[PDB]
């Protein structure tokens, strides 16, 4: 008989678990200056202006299906209009296929180890002590 | 006057001459249980071709 | 690199502007991918005629076989330096080990192509023969489409140089910690213009075209 | 008259590395053997 | 935060004005590489 050594419960955002807390925060701030500089050379008077289809949050909406795989509507095309988004697809690229690794590791299993039982250890290792009556 | 030539080492150099100077079936197999190996090019060949 | 790319990606956008804000010269285009494509001629052909491509450990010439020497390996001669006798450049091919392995005869003919500069000669060749039709467009001219088939020659060649890049890397494990000579990069840099050449060609090829449709 | 073939070199740059990422693009071959 | 007030003075030039905001955008990202760093170095 030895004790019950005290499994930790998942919780109601378990899945948000295989990646740490700091992330979750710095990807977001990540993803706000994306979308700004694109909406910076988006509008940059072209030498009429009504140009260009990037509009204010409408650069964000391009940020985020390109974020998650779902595609978009329309495509940068300037040489500074491009060279920022697939950077940005880069970065999604690595981020969220990494996020899936990670995601199967936790579906994977839940084990306690509980330390070596038919003990054995008690005659090697020196520090759980054990008696009878 | 063994124990001179183990304090010389010849016997290694004949341990070397003996086993090793002839090396000769060229397999080399050890095996190594790290997972971290990148890919051979070779392993992705005929992608290519 | 991510927040590295961005102020990148801006200091871009800020050159356009004042370059706006105050190729070019057709024909010499033409003179200019003359010298280019030459270039690229010399630099294939200087890669193929070399001893040299990859440094190595292995050894001069056995049957000497001391341990190893290192090598200053490449194509034909796996010429030797750094040992007893420096610069003695063996001749080497497929060698018969136990049992051959006949029956992978995938394995055989990539031995067959291997011992042979086949593909990387042929490099040669195509841009020599794209060679000589880019002086073919004042004498004898005004057929104007004899041009267009030039840079196919050159596009084709990098296909053959990159095919035999693999194969010669396929080759070597078919630690060493093997570095490779400066000799090497050389026929990997002609691939990059002997496909900035035959682009240009199409540039030429259609305007005129353009000057033929008018 | 012929303005037909959208890709330039920059475009047909651009194609193959969104090609290689996820994210699709609007331009898209269209023509036997460069479909393929 | 200087050039904002300079819209009124010496003004009607305009296109400092575009370069004011230049650099509270780069500001940012002066400020987001720092958070990293530090959190970088907590478990450095």
């Amino acid at each position: 008989m030895i004790k019950k050594p005290q499994k930790s419960k998942p919780g109601v955002f378990s899945f948000l678990d295989p990646l740490a807390y700091e992330i979750w925060m710095c990807i977001v701030f990540a993803y706000i200056g994306v979308s700004v500089v694109l909406f910076l050379v988006s509008r940059f008077s072209p030498y009429s202006e009504s140009t260009n289809e990037f509009g204010i949050f409408n650069s964000l909406w391009f940020s985020l299906g390109a974020f998650m795989q779902q595609g978009c509507d329309i495509s940068p095309r300037s040489l500074s209009g491009r060279i920022v988004g697939g950077v940005w697809w880069f970065f999604t690229l690595i981020i969220i296929s990494s996020y899936t690794a990670n995601l199967a590791a936790f579906l994977t299993v839940e084990r306690m180890v509980s330390p070596i039982e038919s003990a054995e250890d008690l005659s090697k290792q020196t520090e759980i002590a054990y008696g009878t009556l | 006057a063994v124990l001179k030539l183990s304090e010389q080492g010849v016997l290694d150099k004949l341990k070397n001459k003996w086993w090793y100077d002839k090396g000769e079936c060229g397999a080399k197999d050890s095996g190594s249980k790290e997972k971290t190996s990148a890919l051979s090019l070779s392993n992705v060949a005929g992608v290519f071709y | 690199i991510l927040v590295g790319g961005l102020g990148l990606a801006m200091l871009v956008a800020l050159i356009e502007f004042c370059y706006k804000s105050r190729l070019f010269d057709r024909g010499v285009q033409m003179l200019l991918t003359t010298v280019g494509a030459f270039a690229a001629f010399s630099l294939m052909t200087i890669a193929v005629g070399t001893d040299y491509w990859l440094y190595s450990r292995g050894v001069c010439k056995t049957k000497k076989k001391n341990e190893e020497v290192m090598t200053h390996s490449g194509l034909w001669r796996t010429c030797c330096l750094e040992g007893n006798f420096k610069g003695l450049c063996k001749q080497i091919d497929h060698f018969p080990e136990d049992a051959d392995y006949e029956a992978d005869t995938a394995e055989y003919f990539l031995r067959a192509v291997r011992a042979s500069s086949i593909f990387p000669i042929l490099s040669v060749i195509l841009l020599f023969m794209g060679g000589l039709c880019i002086a073919a467009s004042e004498f004898y001219k005004t057929r104007h489409n004899i041009i267009l088939s030039a840079g196919i020659f050159f596009v084709s060649a990098g296909l053959s140089n990159i095919i035999g890049i693999i194969v010669y890397i396929s080759a070597n494990a078919g630690k060493n910690s093997y570095s490779y000579g400066w000799s090497f990069y050389f026929g990997a840099l002609s691939f990059i213009i002997a496909e900035m050449v035959g682009v240009l060609a199409v540039h030429m090829f259609i305007d005129r075209h353009k000057q033929l449709t008018g």
